[PDB]
């Protein structure tokens, strides 16, 4: 009588710590490389923005309209989004766009500003609701007739609520001095933000930029958060595009960027641009900059696992 | 391995074993015939069970973007991202190598230590019943049929039956 | 005869790479759990600041006059310290507190400014030391008379020291234009400072702030290292608050933000909030944020390790 | 274990047997007796004494704050500081779980082999004058009173005094 | 016959999981201790900077003329290097030169800036070349004659290139409000910058600054990158240094700073700025932040792998 | 080691060995002669060469520099940078020390090991011809000349050939 081990035809080879190429009889992968090309959101409250920018859903550009007080798990950023539809942009940007990424949406709430002795209506073609229209968020404030000085005004803001707000202000660049002094009278401009932790200042900087929309102007997004029981003061006196609403945050969610569609049938929590990453292995070697819940990227792209014995054949 | 049985004084593996990882071959007056051993195969595909149990786990850490693929973030605090990211990446593909590497070290050697543990169990069951040929093959003096082999296989052989022929 | 091992009744359960829970003889924690609720600092010169902001021990509010050239191998923050008497801001706050963190403490020295035709004795009922007062360290600098214009002016300061120099001024906005011709005289107001490594400039912008200490004016404060040989020279028409003297690093400390007590009957090095971590193990599950000499944090709140023999009972 | 004598051949250990890792149990005509075997204990308990002075070591790295717990930092910085961090701690949450898993693995079978060390030592001392029972105890044909069974515990077993006798 | 294994009369001693100082028979250092005190860069386009300083290639102070198109694969900056003649200053200075010590070098392009009605010639004593000079890559625009009004103007170019355009431009702060009046006439100057990713606005800042170079005067340098098909445009009524040319990334490389003379006889790829860490060792104890191609850091002297078997002398 | 040979009932190794790793000392009646073990040598080599050539690898991952040795750059961002920077190094610090140590135990155990894996290959080959000593040698009772030894060595041995002599 003999004792024995069983053996295979053709076996795998595998590495170990002295030698390479080793034959197991079996063996198994650990590094993922297979990839849906999806974002699986079966069982999410899933809002993909579209058209919209991140950042539009606190302003409300037209593409926007539609966002204005979403509510999600998982947010989706698309490459054909826009933020604006005024030139301009936001100061700190990526920021603001990290926190609303995992807000979990927005929650919008009137803060009472009332106006009197200006014009309160200022429109653009560039936002288009059956004809010029604004920023859904924000009023653009002017002067009454054309000239007139803007006069010095303090308009403040206290969040009675038990989360911080998010207040968005606007500080506007005409296209020439002259612009300038016709929207809001002649002068230097100057608006002042202060709260119980923030303080800036801000000067209006009139002067030609090339055109994007048909403007040589722009428009300037600037934002802070207001804690519970703070009070927020703007100082102006023209060049200031003022805040209707505050934003409030929902909860918690994930924020992705993609170019792949939505399947709400397959279930994920790891996602990249291309798809998402289904996988009980420990490791992937598809994108390094998955986010959600992901095996470890690595940069091999196999590394077999031996499950079986050394394979001896005959 | 580090027990010199698989790939060692054992030549091959068989081939036709399909019904075990370990098994014996026996000869006797019939013929011979072949069958494979429950317990030896079983404890290792429990250990490398219990080793595929582990590594496929959950993390439930979720990590969250930092950066931008549409709108590239400003270029120094970009340059620390990706030079963060691209360390991290260093650190995980060496301990995934190096887990990998020790691991199926580990398991090459726990199977040829199940055989050896095998091997062992049954030369004293047979006692001074059997002297071993050296290529894991017990020459068996006494000689019985396919019941007593049987016996062996299930460790139902009592060497003392057959002491007093065997040493003979 | 025979051989044999030995065995207890209840064992302890461990994990292995081919099990979980296989009972061992014996085992022992990798993983520390047990915080001590205090800050032990036997054996070490500590500062608690207490009421007193860190940054303030450079411009010296009243609540920081016990503190204005503190020495210390470990500092403590508190939750209760501020900055600031009257309100206002250091730019780039959290820079300059992990260099002082660490500074060991600082030494000041006069830098030697002296002033003709202006009032030098700003004062606020803020910063209160039996009566109006100002910042320790500083120099409300103002107009003889009320509405008087602010000469331009030049001061400049050369470190002949052998280390850096820490150089603190401040920009005080008014709460109205009005304000700051009254302590100023009118007009756009400047400072620029430059040294051999900096230069910054800095304009007043008065406007209404909500009042915090009665105040809706706020002072900036500003900071540069200047080094060896190296002068500093701030040009400046009004809006400016002075340094009176530099300060200078003593050597080398560490700085925590407790909310518990000092306790220098225990010694310890790996501090917290909550406490103080004293442990052998190599790892920790108590605070990720920890600081000083510490065990790794892990996720994990326990990870036996085995000290004996696999138990088998019988 | 890896040597099949802890939990393999041998069926359980002796809660009775409080003065050592390992020892002998001895029956001739004088009755039972049990004691302790030193050595192979002291080498168990050196070799898992010597993983212990490793692991609790000084890491005499001192790090120091980078973000503010009562008055937090700009969010992105933040952002990067609490991915960097979080980061870290996947890391040595691994490397503290892979380290001990590794560990105790390697303990057990360290004290198997000690076992195993132990009994083949035994063995040749008895050479031919006793034939192994196949449950880690030696039957041993000569039969000797107590101070020839302390004579095996302490190497001082002569088999040939005793030679002739044992083969009878 | 007897079995044996072989020893030798002085081993090695290392460690192990359980042990401290076990003798093998021989032994390799894991751990690269040994530096060559020089740039081996044999078989690589290597730029030494000398007194260049890396962003001056793209301005073109006098000692820069011999680098202001370079191409290569390793780049090093010395200590002597300088980015500037006139004084002055790089805003966001450490992202532009991380940027071009992996650009592989610069070609530069005319923008093709026509200017009326100034003066184009600005020169200062501190750029020599043979005399006042400037800049080689910028022009100083200044009034036609003294105390003139600097007319509002605006320049704008276009990439028309497949590769980003690196723009850069200057903002020039007289010593005096005087002299800022005598250079560009009197009253506050503005320079706002915009394309179709950026926008920002710039005020000069005329005061005291130490004396550097003999001049108490500086010169902001600002940049951005231009994408193919996007155009820039300036807009400026004075204290605005303009382009002259646009640079262009030729394609990768690295850049060191270093200390030590360049050696084409030796071949490596990991460098710091004593030298060469020339290895096939996994880990170094040189230096930790030395880059390229590099073993890992520890901080570990020496950590010896053994190579053989337990040595056991008779 | 866990193998009980090397540095166990072996007592030691033979600094004349200057030919191989593994080797067998004989005496008989023309003397003594002593020559090393190719195949057992060349395995423990072959072993620890691919240790080596693992750990010596290309790692043709760049870096690029961060920070700024010459012009310091920003106070904060510079700190997170050195302690990211910290925080590596105390990993790979870890990470070298636990593999070179991990290593060590192996490369030791698996050297123990081959020893054994060779004391138990000559031992069947002599089979009932002869009895081991306790010390690594094997007691010869049928005794032969050198060109015999050097049959034990390449394994040319015939047990049966001695087989009546050595046990009478
Ligand atoms: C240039 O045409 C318009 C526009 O549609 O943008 C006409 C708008 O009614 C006008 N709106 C206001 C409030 O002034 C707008 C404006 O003059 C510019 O956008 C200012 O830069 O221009
Ligand atoms: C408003 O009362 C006071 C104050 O106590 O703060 C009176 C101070 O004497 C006065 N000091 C000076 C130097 O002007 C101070 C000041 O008018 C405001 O703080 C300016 O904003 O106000
Ligand atoms: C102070 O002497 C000079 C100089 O050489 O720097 C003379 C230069 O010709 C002059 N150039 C111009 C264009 O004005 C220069 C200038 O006045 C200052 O540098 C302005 O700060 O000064
Ligand atoms: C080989 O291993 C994999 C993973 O353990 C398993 O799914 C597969 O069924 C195995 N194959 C055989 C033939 O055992
Ligand atoms: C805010 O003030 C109200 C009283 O008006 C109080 O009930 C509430 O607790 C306060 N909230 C906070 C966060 O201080
Ligand atoms: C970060 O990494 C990506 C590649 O993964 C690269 O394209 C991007 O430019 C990097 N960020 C910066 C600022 O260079
Ligand atoms: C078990 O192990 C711990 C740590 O090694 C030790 O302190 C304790 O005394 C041990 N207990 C026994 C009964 O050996
Ligand atoms: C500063 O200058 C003095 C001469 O006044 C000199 O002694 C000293 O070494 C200098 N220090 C430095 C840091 O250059
Ligand atoms: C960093 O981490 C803490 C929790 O540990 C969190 O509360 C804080 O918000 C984080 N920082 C930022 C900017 O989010
Ligand atoms: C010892 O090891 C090193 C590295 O493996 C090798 O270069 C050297 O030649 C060895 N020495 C001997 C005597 O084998
Ligand atoms: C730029 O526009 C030209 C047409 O003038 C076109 O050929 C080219 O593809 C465009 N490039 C990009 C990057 O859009
Ligand atoms: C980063 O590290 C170096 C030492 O390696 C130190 O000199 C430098 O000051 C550090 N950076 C900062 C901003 O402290």
């Amino acid at each position: 009588i003999c004792l024995g081990h069983h053996a295979v035809s053709n076996g795998t080879k595998v590495n170990t710590l002295t030698e390479r190429g080793v034959e197991v009889v079996n063996a198994t992968e650990t590094v993922e490389r297979t990839n849906i090309p999806r974002i699986c959101s079966k069982g999410k409250r899933t809002v993909d923005l579209g058209q919209c920018g991140l950042l539009g859903t606190i302003t409300g550009p037209p593409q926007c309209d539609q966002f204005l007080e979403f509510s999600a798990d998982l947010i989706i950023e698309r490459r054909e989004g826009s933020d604006v539809c005024y030139p301009g942009k936001f100061v700190n940007e990526e920021a603001l766009r990290q926190i609303l990424r995992e807000s979990g949406g927005i929650d919008k709430e009137a803060m009472g500003f009332t106006y009197s002795g200006i014009r309160t209506n200022g429109a653009t073609s560039a936002c288009r609701r059956s004809g010029s229209s604004f920023y859904a968020e924000m009023k653009w404030l002017l002067s009454n007739t054309d000239n007139a000085a803007f006069p010095q005004m303090t308009k403040s803001y206290k969040n009675t609520r038990k989360s911080p707000a998010l207040i968005v202000w606007g500080i506007h660049h005409s296209k020439s001095t002259a612009e300038q002094t016709t929207l809001y009278g002649s002068g230097n401009k100057l608006v002042t933000v202060g709260s119980s932790n923030y303080q800036q200042s801000f000067v209006p900087s009139p002067g030609a930029r090339p055109q994007v929309n048909g403007l040589s102007s722009r428009i300037d997004f600037h934002w802070l958060m207001l804690n519970p029981n703070d009070t927020v003061t703007f100082s102006f006196n023209g060049a200031f595009i003022a805040p209707d609403r505050a934003s409030f945050l929902r909860g918690k969610s994930m924020g992705i960027q993609s170019g792949v569609q939505v399947d709400a049938n397959c279930e994920g929590d790891c996602y990249h641009s291309g798809g998402t990453i289904i996988s009980n292995l420990p490791f992937q070697n598809i994108d390094s900059r998955a986010v959600g819940k992901c095996p470890r990227y690595v940069k091999q792209r196999s590394l077999l696992l031996a499950t079986g014995m050394k394979n001896v054949p005959e | 391995g580090l027990f010199g049985a698989i790939a060692g004084f054992i030549e091959n593996g068989w081939e036709g074993l399909i019904d075990g990882w370990y098994g014996f071959r026996h000869q006797n007056a019939q013929g011979e015939g072949t069958a494979a051993d429950y317990k030896s195969t079983q404890s290792a595909i429990d250990q490398i069970t219990g080793k595929l149990n582990r590594l496929i786990e959950k993390t439930n850490q979720q990590f969250e973007l930092i950066d931008n693929e549409f709108n590239e973030v400003e270029k120094q605090i970009g340059n620390v991202i990706n030079w963060t990211r691209d360390s991290i990446t260093e650190v995980w593909s060496y301990n995934a190598e190096l887990l990998v590497a020790m691991e199926n070290q580990h398991t090459i050697d726990l199977a040829d230590s199940e055989m050896d543990k095998l091997y062992e169990r049954v030369k004293r069951q047979l006692r001074e019943n059997a002297e071993e040929d050296g290529t894991g093959c017990f020459e068996i003096f006494h000689k019985c049929d396919d019941d007593c082999m049987a016996s062996i296989r299930n460790n139902t052989y009592d060497h003392s039956k057959y002491r007093e022929e065997a040493m003979q």
